[PDB]
């Protein structure tokens, strides 16, 4: 009964910067936490980061950490992933991605049809 | 008779950073409620007493305060001793002392993903009419993980029993382990075993298996 | 612009380093001809009407002190003196309305205005009284503002208020004084158009910066202050009161409920809200006034281990014996607890009022000043070719409200009745 | 300095009764009150018993009302805490506490020189020795990279027991997991090394097991298949 679209996108460069976004639809996060996702050839579905709900946390993952930075919109219920520093084998679309339970056990079920960010 | 809540109940903090953790009383307390820290294995000791002043022979990046009932013990600075557990405790008359819940605070550290490894039943096991099958999460982060237990979608629930080790010396992961003991009669019941997988740092479900 | 004074050289005085309009000789017409003209025929009234009433309201009002021989006293006293300034300051307009425009300021023997102190004592007269006494004025409030927050925040009494005032009453005429002179001595005296008046600053921006740019903001600045930190105070110890206030009050009334139910467990239910709210008061108190919260604190604790052993009515007799240790100290500091902040707030929120209203003209008459000088700056350089009056009747007018504050602040129809039974004889 | 200690602990059968003895070393227990506060195990605190021999003033939570009982005499400088019919929860750590009366600043302090406390045990099933189990990798179970080669050991009585990876050899990412209560009132634990490759360095490894209340060494062999 939900379905989740993130925006941006567009053919960057060796080193730039974006801010990416996942804006909820048809229901609300503040239950739930919310994942981004990455999707590159070679490789795909691999972790990028994750945000909780209550101000607990973020975690990333090691190639993404420090580089990239979550911040959480409860009241527009958007989701923002600030990308620095972005070295060129970061070419992979990006995936918005969520818990249908509270508990964190990762239980992921909807996507969203990526943003093709590609580093050249 | 007085109700203590404690909210921030597990959190993730890097070395250095700062940290609050706040406490509720169901009543009105006036200003008369502490905080201990328990290290795993020991005695707990105290921190902060009478809400916001501190004992003597503490360090001074703790510090307490109230605002009406609600109560908070706030760290600056995340020292690398202070990874325990902190207890909020009222008093107010001798036999109405009451505890919180505890919050654990945790090392941060960038996530991973389970690695699965599902073990049979022995070639010893089967002889005393009990087989065990065991399912270990190597190696990841954080704590929450779900593991599944499915004979051929038969979704066990009752059998099952799980158990973490603590925190790694190390690199600071954890390692789960889930176990189903069985009978022999219902053990070779069905011919596939697989146990089903998903965390946080996995996209989809890993399932491990093995025929019988 | 040509009817701006492009006389001919006469050589001296002035007539080669004025350097108005960027030229040797072209400068100011005695009114204001360039930016309302003919309005002044209004103005030449305008700042009449105010003016006389300004005189009387205060006229009355320091001989009404001299009827009293100093009855209010110490945290009233700069009223009398502030009141005491707007005299001799609506008096300058007083002579200038009974001289005019054309003879006070205007030049006589070189058709200009009056620049720099003049030898015939004239100009020298109305600027002495309206400078020294309008910036004696704003002192002698900023001293009240003290005196407001010495009374809120220390709360020292009467005699500590006259201890200090002894030297800042004789130190607050000391500045104007001082400013006063410098200018004297700087002679950046000069004549002001539709006015007739006798200040500075028409000379140029850096004379108004150098003596009514500055002081009035900083005057005001470390007014607000003292004012701002007095009121939150104010509010501080009101919260304060109202909380131990609610801490008696669910003392009295649970104990109350205690004496009038009964079974074993409502009686600890209700002792224990007792407990806290008598640990809750005693946190804000003295030292007798503490130690009875100490041993009502102590007599809970008698009284609730029997109602944990099964002893109902023993716990009730417990209960009972607070009342006198409730009466003979926890009532008699919160009476005067309360009378205290009641004494404070009927009157120093009617003094404090004062400072409140005086605080806008103030930075009403700056903001003025700071809109003049960008006018002055608009319309100093514009000469030869190329390729709001009510602004200013209002500064003349706002500088002289103060005074008719000082005809209603003392209406007080019991003195006014002992002013007349003193005076009918 | 002022010292707690607490003596009494280990295991009893279930309906049976116990003292906790709470010796305080420096001050005297007439101006202090003593009281007991429990640690069931994997949870937070949760509180007893007090006594404070001024005037005797003995209350007990409502979990112990009617099983527990007290006392405190000042000229042993000591307290003593009597269970009895022990439920099955009841199994703890138990800790001593002090606290000062009111007024000043020692009741201001809450318990602040506590005794490191001791355990106690509701234990229903007789001790004995455990049965060890290889866990052996698969053949399919990643034929590269790491192997996970494991120990099982299972139904065994009372908590302790140890094991030794080749009697010290080996530390490349030994785990051993905290034992879990067995439904059947014993217990079983699981120990895993992760040891990489090479056909795990085709070395018959061998779990040492030790468990002194059955004073047993079960030295088992692991091999994959």
């Amino acid at each position: 009964q939900v379905q989740l679209q993130e925006s941006g996108g567009g053919l960057v460069q060796p080193g730039g910067s974006l801010r990416l976004s996942c804006a909820a639809s048809g229901r609300t996060i503040s239950r739930y936490a919310m994942s981004w996702f990455r999707q590159a050839p070679g490789k795909e579905r691999e972790f990028v980061a994750v945000a909780r709900r209550s101000g607990d946390g973020a975690f990333y993952a090691d190639s993404v950490q420090g580089r990239f930075t979550v911040s959480r919109d409860d009241a527009k219920n958007t989701v923002y992933l600030q990308m620095n520093s972005l070295k060129p084998e970061d070419t992979a679309v990006y995936y918005c991605a969520i818990d249908s339970d509270t508990f964190y056990s990762g239980s992921y079920d909807y996507w969203g049809q990526g943003t093709q960010v590609t580093v050249s | 008779d007085i109700q203590m809540t404690q909210s921030p109940s597990s959190l993730s903090a890097s070395v250095g950073d700062r940290v609050t953790i706040t406490c509720r009383a169901s009543q009105s307390v006036s200003s008369a409620v502490a905080w201990y820290q328990q290290k795993p294995g020991k005695a707990p000791k105290l921190l902060i007493y009478s809400a916001s002043s501190l004992y003597s022979g503490v360090p001074s990046r703790f510090s307490g305060s109230r605002s009406g009932t609600d109560f908070t013990l706030t760290i600056s600075s995340l020292q690398p001793e202070d990874f325990a557990t902190y207890y909020c405790q009222q008093y107010l008359y001798y036999s109405l002392v009451t505890f919180g819940q505890g919050t654990k605070v945790e090392i941060k550290r960038t996530v991973a993903a389970p690695s699965v490894f599902i073990f049979p039943p022995s070639d010893s096991q089967l002889k005393s009419g009990t087989a065990s099958v065991v399912c270990l999460l190597n190696n990841f982060y954080p704590r929450e993980a779900k593991v599944q237990w499915k004979v051929d979608n038969a979704l066990q629930s009752g059998n099952s029993q799980e158990s973490v080790t603590e925190q790694d010396s190390k690199d600071s992961t954890y390692s789960l382990s889930s176990t189903l003991t069985l009978s022999k009669a219902d053990y070779e019941k069905h011919k596939v075993y697989a146990c089903e997988v998903t965390h946080q740092g996995l996209s989809s479900p890993v399932t491990k298996s093995f025929n019988r | 612009r040509e009817p701006f004074v492009p006389i001919l050289k006469e050589s001296h005085p002035l007539y080669n380093k004025v350097r108005t309009g960027q030229v040797p000789n072209c400068a100011v017409p005695c009114y204001q001809p360039s930016f309302s003209a003919d309005e002044r025929t209004f103005a030449t009234f305008w700042i009449g009407l105010w003016s006389v009433l300004c005189f009387i309201s205060t006229s009355t009002t320091v001989a009404t002190f001299l009827i009293d021989m100093e009855r209010f006293r110490y945290p009233e006293r700069p009223i009398i003196f502030l009141s005491a300034c707007y005299l001799c300051v609506s008096l300058g307009f007083l002579v200038r309305l009974v001289v005019g425009h054309a003879s006070v300021a205007c030049s006589r023997e070189h058709n200009h205005i009056h620049y720099e102190t003049t030898g015939p004592a004239l100009c020298t007269i109305v600027f002495l009284l309206v400078y020294f006494f309008g910036m004696a004025s704003s002192i002698w409030w900023v001293i009240l503002s003290l005196t407001w927050f010495l009374a809120a925040g220390m709360k020292w009494g009467n005699e500590a208020i006259a201890g200090y005032a002894q030297y800042f009453h004789l130190a607050a005429w000391l500045i104007p004084s001082v400013k006063s002179i410098t200018a004297l001595a700087l002679s950046s005296v000069d004549g002001d158009p539709v006015a007739g008046i006798c200040y500075v600053g028409n000379q140029n921006l850096n004379s108004l910066r150098g003596f009514v740019l500055g002081p009035l903001v900083l005057y005001l600045l470390v007014g607000t202050l003292f004012l701002l930190a007095g009121f939150v105070s104010l509010f501080r110890a009101r919260r304060q009161l109202a909380d131990l206030e609610d801490n008696w009050e669910t003392l009295n009334d649970n104990l109350k409920v205690i004496e009038k139910a009964d079974n074993a467990a409502q009686v600890k239910d209700a002792l224990t809200k007792m407990r806290a709210a008598a640990l809750d008061a005693q946190k804000a108190t003295m030292k007798d006034f503490r130690h009875g919260f100490d041993i009502l604190v102590g007599q809970i604790d008698d009284a609730l281990k029997l109602a944990n052993e099964g002893k109902v009515k023993e716990a009730q007799a417990a209960a009972e014996q607070l009342k006198t240790t409730r009466n003979a100290y926890i009532q008699k500091y919160l009476e005067r607890a309360r009378s205290t902040l009641d004494k404070l707030e009927k009157l120093m929120i009617r003094i404090g009022i004062f400072t409140l209203l005086y605080t806008v003209p103030a930075s009403i008459v700056v903001a003025c000043y700071l809109y003049e000088q960008h006018y002055r700056e608009s319309w100093e350089a514009a000469l030869t070719c190329a390729c709001e009056y009510w602004v200013l009747m209002l500064k003349y007018f706002m500088c002289l409200v103060v005074g008719i504050t000082s005809g209603v602040w003392i209406w007080s129809g019991k003195t006014v009745e002992s002013w007349r039974r003193f005076t009918s004889r | 300095e002022v010292q707690l200690v607490e003596s009494g602990g280990g295991l009893v059968q279930p309906g049976g009764s116990l003292r906790l003895s709470c010796a305080a070393s420096g001050f005297n227990v007439v101006d202090f009150s003593l009281h007991w506060v429990r640690q069931a195990p994997g949870k937070g605190l949760e509180w007893v018993a007090y006594i404070s021999s001024s005037s005797g003033s003995t209350s007990y939570a409502d979990s112990v009302k009617g099983r527990f009982t007290i006392s405190a005499d000042t000229s042993k400088n000591t307290a003593y805490l009597q269970m009895n019919s022990l439920r099955a929860e009841d199994t703890a750590v138990y800790y001593c506490a002090r606290w000062g009366y009111w007024p000043g600043e020692p009741w201001w302090k809450a318990f602040d020189y506590w005794g490191q406390g001791t355990l106690v045990t509701v234990s229903s099933a007789s001790t004995k020795g455990p049965s060890v189990f290889p866990l052996a990798p698969s053949s399919k179970s990643t034929s590269g990279g790491t192997a996970a080669l494991g120990c099982l050991v299972k139904d065994y009585f009372p908590e302790p027991v140890t094991v030794s990876w080749n009697s010290g050899a080996l530390t490349s990412g030994v785990h051993t997991f905290p034992a879990v209560l067995q439904s059947s009132g014993l217990y079983s634990l699981s120990s895993v090394v992760t040891v990489p490759s090479s056909s795990l360095g085709t070395q018959t490894y061998i779990c040492n097991v030790n468990h002194k209340p059955s004073n047993t060494k079960v030295d088992k062999k692991v091999e994959p298949k």
